């Protein structure tokens, strides 16, 4: 009976791979279900990895963890780390961190490779284990020596990286990566003459000849291909010196986040795109879901726009009492990783006592940390407003000044809200003033 | 005009919806008024509430400062201000100073002042032939004459501090316009004295008509003298102006008209 | 979700008794488990709360003021560079800071400025990058006066947080008021004592038993920790 | 008073650097390079070496071999490594000076010890080749990684600018896919470019002019594409030697461990000295164009070694004797025929055919013909071959031999059939004669 | 002069007799040498001559035949693999050479070439790729008939060659004449006799002698020998 | 013929100092001969070379088998010519076979050949008013319409074997004229035997003659039919030749002369 288990996938298999179209795909997932009926393990795996995820079958959370049960009691691959990103995210199951863990290194001890990814992260930021080199380091070489192999053979497939609210550490190295930039920029100043039609003057553009800008623009992603491609191979060999011994000394901490810029280009990172694609027609119950992984993984985009759908409270698994706390998370992991519109997220989180108390001192010293490092003007007017007021800290006048000053010089578009702020700074210093 | 007070509240009502419109997506103040900066259907609004707010406050000091107007000026004022405003929007994109929502309300200001400056020549002109004229109507206009002279000296003590200090920019030539803007409240000083003198007396005075002349003749080099410094000063710095050769016209033809005529008379 | 709390697993054999001392293990909270070369695992987790102070805490050593003097005899400070001020601090002496000004050519114009001279149950502790740290403060003052205050002389504390990886070197600079400050300083020796150590959170460590037939730890890390071991 | 005529020479020098670095100019150079020659007047050692190694080369400079070597010598006296490695390279060339690769060696052992890298290549490609020592994997693999560490941890932050390799006797496992993406997007670069509205023949007439806009900015791309790609190639290319020369994952295995690094430290940085040396070839100065190609022969270039032997082969070198030129081509033709190179091979069985420099010898040129033929499938050396056995030059004559090296140099070209034509038509014509007049 | 002659540097100190086997060594031909660190050498050089064969040739071990009578008994011999052909040389027993035709589906038709059967004081050199080496030969005929030579069976030599790493295997095939054929081996066991081994020529050794006040090793050669034996 | 020999010597020291030229930059043969190859003007006096020898071996071949020229031959020679020869540049033009030094000499051999047939058949419509032919002009001429004739036909044997073995190439189109080549000769085959019928009668032939015209007529519609089942075939295949439309609308002309002339007789 295991005969027609496995010739059932095959034609879904078949239909998958040679067609791309919505019913076919619906077809060849109807057609593995069917397959995963009698616990075809493949099948099963492939259907799991899409009917919990959306976006090609109806969510289903609860038949997604009721199967996970039996696909962990085989000893499947995807099978732990999937259950085990279940457990850490806390979705539809109570969470817990040591679970989520074992069944996280069970995976990456299953030769799995999302599992290892995100071992190397929560090594690397600290998050349920010490925060460490070397097991950080070694994580994320198994996932780039795969990612690097894949990106030599099949060209490194792009993906734009969208925001939804859209040592060695200055640039890991030179050279080889700066020129490809300025490859890549002269070869996008070069295509964009080319389109420029003005000067036709009868001629020229040909009387709506598209045939010519259309391949214009696939040359440019093809060169965009291979210039990416080129990066990766580049940071990962940099990152491959760095880290053992040769050309520069041995480094740890300038070598995993190149390691790490490589791994997160890979092929795992198509999840974005049909993540933002779930969000741009309703849906919103398939872009917090495709999010969380690529958040758990170590994205900096992901954790941002996972944060930001949780923000907004269409998160339909969660509860409505427990959205904010797991976006407050999502929006720490992804301030620490550099970004800065999560710094002043976290700010006003603990501004407004959003999921946590209202607390003004931590909402003024992640104010701060927005402030002298990334120079971001908001944080800078934001923390000025906390100074005029006398939040948490005393009262005066001439620190939020300043404050205001240098938000005004820092940013061009921050010329009007300085100056209505001062304006009403100086009508209350003129009152107080006459009042005195 | 009641229908001036009709689109003064439909301009107040669609200012007042995008920045509720604003205020609905981003939450917080700072957030949500750089949206207006720079996205186009927002701050292309946002101005032309603030150009009729400055006709409508033109206008009711206007109401204060004179009792009426005469239906004689109204005409005047007309092209006046249509010629200046071309020159002013002209000179705002030969400079290249880009669009910055600062910039724009300061000459605002500067056609503002040289409008009622205007009107102060077309109300000096009716008291010449005023021959019942009262005591507020002198108070008012020698309130209005003080007080245009004390602004226009703020405003070149400015430039001129400004020109030193940055070096050369657009306030450079703001304060040449402030000083020539200066030269045609000298000449209604002048002319409101000699007129002043006139009325007191219950006699034509002889030698009025010879000071108003030879005062015109010492405005109208003064004047031409600010132009053609203008012209040398802008020619080794910056680019070319090709703006400010309509009234160096007007005031070659008042210097002609002034020079010529006390050539012919004397 | 406290993210701040680790975890480790380890592998310690068939036979093994929980321990009762720190944390608390149940028998419900067991996990079975199997990788993919068939091997049956039974992993157990210990609660996740890691409270209270009961580290049994004693500490003979005198007050922390003993710890910090040879840094008064030494005289030998460090600097810092910021965007346009230079904190210099020295310990014992005064804060300075300063702002050279370069004219072209012969001379060099100087902006020196004077932070101030030095001619209890519950410790203090405050908050950096949001951890909550313990501190010992000081109190100085008698500055250079500021016109914003009306000719009154600074007064600012000196701040000590240990690190391990420290030379005497300024974390960051802040002030609370006009003409009032506070200055970072990472000083590496004071953290020795129990109560001024960074507090850490205890590793929560959960044990996976291993049910016999199977080795006391999967076969394929194996080859992993070899493989790390030649790299 | 001895320290203030010190105190002006580094004055003298520190305006020629600073002339140097701020200005491409030739009579620029000149200038800065005549400042120089003031400075090594009081024996300033920074502009001594500076000097020497353009007194010698012949690049900003009149060119005087025997000025250049009286000032190497105090050059090694005071305890230059700049200046013992210009002496080794001119006592191993026997240029302007008696050879001996005695001298030769310990110049360029103690210019490694002092911490050069030019002689560090230097003996690194002659313990890996096998000149003037005993070859080895041991002592090639120190003196090469010496060496590549240095480029790569250069290239790592300067990107290393790059070079063609350029040939006078011709023109006068990683990274598939960004392969082929770069050629895919390449040809439809051009097939949109030619698609246009006739970007060639338009409608013209006295022709729009309005500018084509789409050329250097194209060649920018390239170019930089190129720099970047060489880049990564050669890094990839010292992480596969590291990792087969220290064990990690492939063990211990010498050859291409040092044929690695060998190709990371050729693709260097000294490489813009094969430039100076082609366009020192170009405006008819050969005197200077062998000897920045002798250099860059003795660190283990094969398309130095190659130009070096075209130039020594026709005659044009004035340095070198004219009774000592062929074997000084014939020492460079046997280097680059052990790396690898095609037309070394024929050249060198040439030589052994007409007897240049050495002796007549028709059984050796039949060796090299013969490797030329079989390791790389050479057409000319099939056709060689078939000319020495049709006549039996060095060997017993055969006709049927002589055929199936005609007829397998037919077939190994595309441009080999005309003269394989004419060559079996005249075979075939001398056996129907000969069996005529049996 | 040429890429054959051997130098090694040596490093024996401040006390140095100069050998008076060997090589010679004048006094005249000294280089001085001096370092970055100031440390003063004196460089002896040897004189370039490698000359004569006096290196004392006396063996009192077996006939090469010794040394091949094993090879032939063994019985385990060698392949080859060329583009259309395949050249197999069996030691004492035959020469086969043959291709292989691969029949679409059912037939594999065979192409064999017969090469053979077997039922002085200075020994001959042949000039492989350019060196001299002195080899010991193997006469034989009696192969296949050759058309081109109507019918005269095909004759061949085998070649021997010692290579001290070898498995019996062939350097290069040679057809000196039609149907007459010229095969080498590389064994490791025939230059155990005197005169067919690789004439490694002497390596001239350089000494430089270490003046008073240098120590005898230089600074920089010093610390270079443990960074590569650490990297081993 | 003095001319015609400064012709070739000239053209010979040409060709001589070209090969001079490649022989001195290279002094060996092998690269010599290879430099001749590639280089395009010392490979164009070769191409000049060759049409010269042709040149001079078809006067030699028109001296032999043709005894004297009636001076009315050489222009129907010469119009012929250039359309054959325009039409083996334009297939080579379009079936981007490019400039190969084996494939050139194939449509100049292909232009030679037709010239004769064209050169056989003016010959023997002269010989259809000759009333005075020795047997040594009849005896011969054959040896030349039968050698020429089975030398093409073999040469089309060796092609439409090479172009069946290998598939759809340039030597598709090569068989196909030596196709109607092939008819060519066929077509003075029927014209000989029908002229050797006449000569041997000292009596004019009324339907006889009448029947050898209407068996050629016949024969050369069938042969033109199946050449233009030759170029429909390429219209699904490669691409649109636009040539040999040429000798495609005289086939259909000779068709014309066919029916008609039957229809009429009949
Ligand atoms: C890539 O690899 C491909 C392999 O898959 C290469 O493919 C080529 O494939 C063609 C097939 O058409 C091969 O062509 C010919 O191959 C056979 C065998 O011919 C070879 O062997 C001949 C043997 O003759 C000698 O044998 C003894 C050797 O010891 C001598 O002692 C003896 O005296 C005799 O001289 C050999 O002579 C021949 O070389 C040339 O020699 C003759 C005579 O001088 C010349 O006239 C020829 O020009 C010939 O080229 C070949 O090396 C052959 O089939 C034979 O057997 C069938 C059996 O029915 C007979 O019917 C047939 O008549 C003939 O006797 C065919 O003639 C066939 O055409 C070609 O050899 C392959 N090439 C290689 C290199 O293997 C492909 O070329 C490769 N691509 C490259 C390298 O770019
Ligand atoms: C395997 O498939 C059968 C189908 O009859 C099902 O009954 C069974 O429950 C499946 N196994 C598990 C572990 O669920
Ligand atoms: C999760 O665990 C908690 C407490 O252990 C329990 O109250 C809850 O019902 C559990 N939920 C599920 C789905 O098992
Ligand atoms: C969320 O959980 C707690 C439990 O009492 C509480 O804050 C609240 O009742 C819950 N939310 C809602 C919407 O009931
Ligand atoms: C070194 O400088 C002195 C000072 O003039 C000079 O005499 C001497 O010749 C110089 N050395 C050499 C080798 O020229
Ligand atoms: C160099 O060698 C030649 C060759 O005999 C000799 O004449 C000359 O004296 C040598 N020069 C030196 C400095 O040894
Ligand atoms: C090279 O050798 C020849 C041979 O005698 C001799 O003339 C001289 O040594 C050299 N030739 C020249 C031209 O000097």
């Amino acid at each position: 009976q295991m005969q027609e288990a496995e010739m059932m996938y095959q034609t879904g298999m078949k239909i998958l791979n040679g067609s791309n179209k919505k019913s076919q795909k619906r077809e060849a997932y109807r057609y593995l279900q069917k397959a995963a009926s009698m616990n075809h393990t493949k099948a099963l795996e492939r259907v799991s990895y899409a009917l919990l995820f959306g976006d090609y079958l109806p969510q289903n959370i609860q038949a997604a963890r009721e199967m996970f049960e039996k696909l962990t009691e085989e000893g499947s691959p995807k099978g732990q780390t999937a259950l085990g990103f279940l457990y850490a995210s806390g979705l539809g199951v109570n969470s817990s961190q040591a679970k989520a863990l074992v069944y996280y290194t069970f995976g990456a001890l299953g030769g799995n490779l999302i599992a290892h990814m995100v071992l190397g992260y929560r090594y690397w930021a600290g998050i349920g284990v010490l925060q460490s080199c070397e097991s950080a380091l070694t994580h994320y070489r198994l996932v780039a020596n795969h990612v690097a192999s894949d990106i030599s053979l099949t060209g490194g497939s792009v993906v734009q990286r969208i925001r939804l609210p859209d040592g060695m550490a200055y640039l890991y190295g030179r050279g080889v990566q700066v020129n490809y930039d300025l490859a890549l920029k002269y070869f996008q100043k070069a295509a964009e003459q080319g389109w420029v039609d003005g000067q036709l003057q009868l001629g020229s553009m040909y009387y709506n000849g598209i045939g010519v800008k259309r391949d214009y623009k696939q040359a440019l992603k093809y060169f965009n291909l291979a210039s990416q491609g080129g990066h990766i191979l580049a940071f990962y060999n940099l990152a491959q010196m760095h880290a053992s011994g040769t050309g520069v000394m041995r480094s740890c901490h300038t070598a995993v986040e190149l390691f790490k810029n490589v791994c997160e280009r890979g092929r795992w990172s198509e999840r974005l795109m049909t993540a933002y694609n779930s969000y741009k027609d309703g849906d919103y119950n398939a872009a917090v879901i495709q999010y969380l992984l690529l958040a758990e993984q170590g994205y900096e985009v992901a954790q941002s726009n996972a944060a930001f759908i949780l923000d907004q409270r269409e998160a339909s698994i969660v509860g409505e009492n427990e959205t904010y706390p797991r976006a407050l998370l999502h929006w720490n992991r992804a301030a620490s990783q550099g970004y800065t519109v999560a710094r002043i997220k976290l700010g006003d989180y603990h501004f407004y006592g959003f999921g946590t108390d209202v607390d003004y001192e931590t909402a003024f010293i992640h104010y701060r940390l927005a402030s002298e490092q990334q120079h971001s003007a908001q944080a800078m007017f934001n923390l000025g407003y906390m100074h005029e007021k006398g939040l948490g800290i005393k009262q005066d006048i001439h620190l939020a000044k300043r404050f205001y000053d240098m938000a005004a010089e820092a940013s061009p578009d921050a010329q009007v809200p300085v100056f209505l702020a001062l304006c009403k700074l100086g009508v209350v210093y003129f009152l107080q003033y006459i009042r005195e | 005009m009641f229908r001036t007070a009709v689109m003064m509240a439909a301009s107040l009502a669609l200012t007042g919806a995008v920045v509720a419109h604003a205020y609905y997506l981003k939450h917080q103040f700072y957030p949500t008024v750089v949206y207006l900066t720079k996205s186009s259907p927002s701050m292309a609004v946002l101005y032309i509430q603030a150009f009729v707010l400055v006709f409508l406050l033109g206008k009711v000091m206007g109401k204060v400062f004179f009792g009426q107007l005469r239906a004689a000026e109204m005409e005047h004022l007309l092209e006046r201000s249509w010629y200046a405003v071309t020159e002013t929007c002209l000179a705002f994109t030969v400079f290249r100073d880009d669009f910055s929502p600062r910039f724009v309300a300061l000459f605002t200001l500067l056609l503002f002042l040289k409008c009622f400056h205007w009107l102060a020549e077309d109300r000096v002109d009716f008291m010449e032939r005023s021959p019942n004229i009262s005591w507020l109507f002198h108070c008012r206009i020698v309130s209005l004459m003080f007080l245009l002279g004390i602004l226009d000296f703020l405003f070149v003590s400015h430039a001129y501090h400004s020109i030193l200090t940055r070096g050369a920019s657009v306030q450079l030539v703001f304060g040449f316009e402030y000083a020539i803007l200066m030269t045609m409240v000298l000449t209604i000083f002048i002319k409101y004295v000699l007129h002043s003198v006139d009325l007191q007396s219950e006699n034509p005075w002889d030698n009025k008509a010879v000071y108003m002349l030879y005062t015109e003749l010492f405005t109208g080099f003064i004047k031409v003298l600010l132009y053609m410094a203008f012209m040398t000063i802008m020619i080794k710095v910056h680019t070319f102006p090709l703006f400010a050769i309509r009234p160096m016209y007007l005031a070659m033809r008042q210097f002609k008209k002034a020079v010529t005529d006390a050539i012919m008379s004397r | 979700l406290s993210d701040d709390i680790p975890f480790r697993v380890n592998w310690p054999g068939t036979e093994f008794s929980l321990p009762t001392t720190g944390v608390l293990y149940k028998e419900d909270n067991y996990v079975i488990m199997t990788t993919a070369h068939k091997e049956k695992y039974k992993c157990i987790l210990p609660l996740v709360t890691s409270g209270d102070e009961e580290e049994e805490k004693d500490y003979k050593g005198p007050n922390p003021r003993e710890l910090l003097e040879p840094l008064f005899k030494q005289s030998s400070c460090s600097y810092r560079i910021e965007s346009y001020w230079t904190y210099e601090v020295c310990h014992g002496k005064h804060i300075r800071q300063y702002h050279e000004e370069k004219e072209t050519g012969q001379k060099i114009n100087i902006h020196e400025y004077y932070l101030g001279n030095m001619l209890s149950n519950e410790i203090p502790t405050k908050n950096i990058e949001g951890q909550m740290t313990p501190y010992y403060p000081v109190g100085m003052g008698n500055g250079t006066p500021c016109s914003l205050k009306q000719n009154r002389p600074r007064s600012s504390t000196v701040m000590y947080i240990c690190h391990p990886e420290s030379k005497h070197e300024i974390l960051s600079v802040a002030e609370v008021t006009t003409c009032e400050y506070e200055v970072v300083i990472l000083t590496p020796l004071l953290c020795s004592h129990p109560k001024y150590r960074f507090r850490a959170s205890p590793v929560n460590d959960i044990f996976c038993q291993s049910l016999p037939g199977s080795p006391f730890k999967p076969l394929t890390l194996r080859q992993l920790e070899q493989q790390e071991e030649i790299l």
